[PDB]
RNA sequence: UUGGGCUGUUCGCCCAUUAAAGUGGUACGCGAGCUGGGUUCAGAACGUCGUGAGACAGUUCGGUCUCUAUCUACUGCGGGCG
RNA sequence: AUGGAUAAUAAUCGGGCAUAAGCAUAUUACCGAAGCUAUGGAUUUGCAAGUUUGCAAGUGGUAGGGGAGCAUUCUAACAGGGUUGAAGGUUUUUCGUAAGGAGGGCUGGACUGGUUAGAAAAGAAAAUGUAGGCAUAAGUAACGAUAAUGCGGGCGAGAAACCCGCACACCGAAAAACUAAGGUUUCCACAGCUAUGCUAAUCAGCUGUGGGUUAGUCUGGUCCUAAGGCGAACCCGAAAGGGA
RNA sequence: GAAAAGAACCGUGAAUAACGGAGUGAAAUAGAUCCUGAAACCAUACGCUUACAAGCGGUCGGAGCCCUUUCGUGGGGUGACG
């Protein structure tokens, strides 16, 4: 029974899952568009979500606060510098996800998780 | 019987176009699961089927039904592709010379593994 | 666990070498029977050594 | 446990009817013709198509 | 001289398997299988030639009373009557002149009665 | 239609309660469900018998409990057809 | 007819059910077996005609006893068949009490076989029988320490596992370095993904081609000896041989 | 295979994996797993049946529906039901 745990484990510790969503934080940064399974993405969704939110003001407490999450100097420079410049002020929803078919390896679906201010070509609608 | 007699008689398949693939590493009762999807359908819904099946099984059996409609092709020379409607006829995935090895199994036996093999044959036949 | 083949190329060829079994009476008799059978392969002597 | 009976080549068929495969849910894109899986996105020529717009540009 | 009855050995046994035709399972090919089948088989022809007698005769006598019983008698009297009559008609051709020819089967019982 | 002390115990005696602490069957129910405490494996010792090797319905310490569920029988959930 | 207690998975005239369809006596008709009879056929003894017929009595059968035969391989004589299609394999028709015989179509492309007589490696359904092939369990157990992976580029038809880079994690009196025993080319480079790798692989301790080991001082011999071995001479023992 | 005459060449395919053609032959369903090549075993097409019905799966009766026919109280296949 799990009538309320909104949260994926992702078939790891409680130390690597935030390893990984750390170092998936600083890739989505540095390359505003990455290619990675349906669920890590949706995880990653949830994880990155409002630490792009908190990036909306360069303070000297919420610098570290993104820090302390993302793990890298050279994600967080990235980060503040043109990332916050570019979303602007969007209201939510800073990335979006798209599925691109299967793998071949093991047959996992996959995703090609992106910024929304970084594509100037689709809409949606 | 005069066997060259018997031999020119038998040799019809100036028309029926066919095509085979034999000696293929892989099981037979894996891809006789894909073959039912592709019996009987039209030339392009079956490589649309084999294109996006999520089996390993259809990456060589997608280009079978596209050596089967090249061989169509050539034996019909006179006359298009898309006019006739190709189908899928009839296809038949037979077994093959299986390998055999052996597996240390626990406290000094030896147990046997068998790498099978299957035989592939597909007909097209046209609508007209 | 320790099994029972312990190798030793000295050991070896102390015990079932040619100049082991040419030694012997009834030693000299197993070179009979293997040459009367053919075997290609006499006393462990026959086995080369490292060049 | 251990089976007492050879399983008969009737038994064996009768339970091997639900192991059959899945047809895929394929759709086709009224842009450029080419087919692919109904919600996602697929490669047409160095491009990538989704609902009709073009998402990235790597020709 | 080595003689080997290879050929015969097995022109033997297919002509008693193709007498399993039609035979559920592997009673059909299998030659151990439908040997056991055949035998059983031919043992069980061999009667029912003898029920095939005594199963007929229930249907003509239950004919016989069926179409006497129309004409308010039963099979018990009917037979006594008939037999103590001279006439001598076997079972077999009374349920048919019932069944087919009730006017000749009428013809008889008001006759005999 | 109870919980404990003693015993491997069934049984039995005892302690404190309860309306009551029933008699039995189901391979003395149930080990492809569990434990191996007792009993019949190999070690050792005591009493007794046998000259001896050895034995005891005599006692004591220690001592490997194998198997991926085919058919039927159950507990749940689905597809097809009518 | 009535009362005289009953056993543990749901029960009983076999069941429906019957106030007669229960019980007692008597009568008639009918049903009822491979019993008897009617028809057809086969066979064993005994009696006659002959060279098969007629009559009488029979004809369940284990251990066991007797008599007539079939197929298979080969041989001796006479007489044959076959590239205008032999043996063999697959279907079909017909004949005989049966073992079996003969004919036709298809595949097959070189041997085969009638009559009489003879010989035997002369017939499988079972021996927890032997060898080979193939099923079932079943697409099931499992894919071999719960130290861990993520992304971006490269070759490429094809990348969760290959190469590069940035991150994460593990060992660190070790999972680090040398090297003995041992292995005996597994070492290095380029081509390959057939078999091998418990998956794919463009990768490899795999496959095929070209290379790789340099000593006056290191380890052994040319130097020495221990345990132990051989051992002229010598002492024993049928022989081989033992002691030294 | 009598003799390599052992498949030049073209197309699909990434492919000298496989196949379809083209040439050799009397034969390639004689293609190197190579003479004929059966049985177990694994599949496809066609004809008849099968989702209210309990057991050595057969035997004796018996409609209906498909092929053939010397035309039939002829043959073959499946067979509801007893």
């Amino acid at each position: 029974m799990r009538h309320g745990k909104k949260i994926n484990h992702l078939s790891r510790q409680t130390g690597h899952r935030k390893a990984m969503l750390a170092n998936m934080a600083c890739s989505l940064i540095e390359h505003k568009r990455i290619n990675t399974t349906v669920a890590k993405a949706k995880a990653l969704k949830q994880f990155v979500e409002p630490l792009i939110t908190k990036s909306k003001e360069d303070t000297t407490h919420n610098r570290r606060i993104v820090f302390a999450y993302l793990r890298s100097k050279y994600a967080v420079t990235d980060l503040f510098r043109d990332v916050a410049a570019k979303v602007g002020d969007r209201p939510g929803g800073y990335t979006r996800i798209i599925k691109v078919g299967n793998r071949l390896g093991d047959n996992a679906d996959m995703a090609m998780i992106e910024l929304v201010d970084f594509n100037e070509l689709y809409n949606g609608g | 019987r005069k066997r060259e007699t018997a031999d020119a008689r038998k040799e019809a398949n100036k028309s029926i176009a066919f095509a085979k693939l034999n000696n293929c590493p892989t099981s037979p009762r894996k891809m006789r699961l894909v073959a039912d999807l592709v019996r009987g359908q039209k030339v392009e819904r079956a490589l649309n089927i084999l294109r996006f099946s999520s089996k390993e099984a259809s990456r060589k059996l997608e280009k079978l039904l596209l050596s089967a409609i090249n061989n169509w092709e050539q034996k019909n020379s006179e006359g298009n592709l898309e006019e006739a409607g190709l189908f899928v006829k009839e296809i038949r995935v037979d077994g093959g010379m299986m390998l055999k090895r052996l597996r240390p199994a626990p406290q000094g036996r030896a147990h046997r593994i068998r790498k099978r093999s299957n035989h592939v044959t597909i007909v097209l036949g046209a609508i007209n | 666990s320790k099994r029972t083949f312990q190798p030793s190329k000295r050991k070896r060829r102390n015990k079932h070498g040619f100049m082991d079994r040419m030694a012997s009476a009834n030693g000299r008799k197993v070179l009979a029977r293997r040459r009367a059978k053919g075997r290609h392969k006499l006393t462990v002597s026959s086995e080369p050594r490292h060049k | 446990a251990h089976p007492k009976r050879k399983t008969s080549k009737t038994r064996r068929d009768k339970r091997r009817t639900h192991y059959k495969a899945t047809v895929a849910q394929i759709a086709t894109c009224p842009i450029t013709g080419e087919a692919h899986l109904y919600h996602r996105a697929y490669w047409h020529e160095g491009k990538m198509y989704y609902r009709g717009q073009v998402v990235i540009d790597k020709s | 001289p080595r003689s080997v009855n290879s050929v015969a050995k097995r022109a033997r046994r297919k002509k008693i398997m193709k007498q399993a035709k039609g035979f559920f399972g592997r009673r059909k090919n299998v030659w151990t299988v439908a040997k056991n089948a055949v035998e059983k088989a031919m043992s069980y022809a061999y009667r029912d030639r003898k029920q095939n007698k005594r199963n007929f005769r229930s249907l003509w006598i239950q004919r016989i009373n069926a179409g006497a019983r129309l004409e308010g008698m039963s099979y018990s009297q009917f037979m006594g009557k008939v037999k103590a009559n001279g006439i001598e008609l076997n079972r077999k051709v009374l349920a048919d002149l019932a069944m087919n020819h009730p006017e000749a089967f009428k013809a008889i019982l008001n006759k005999v009665k």
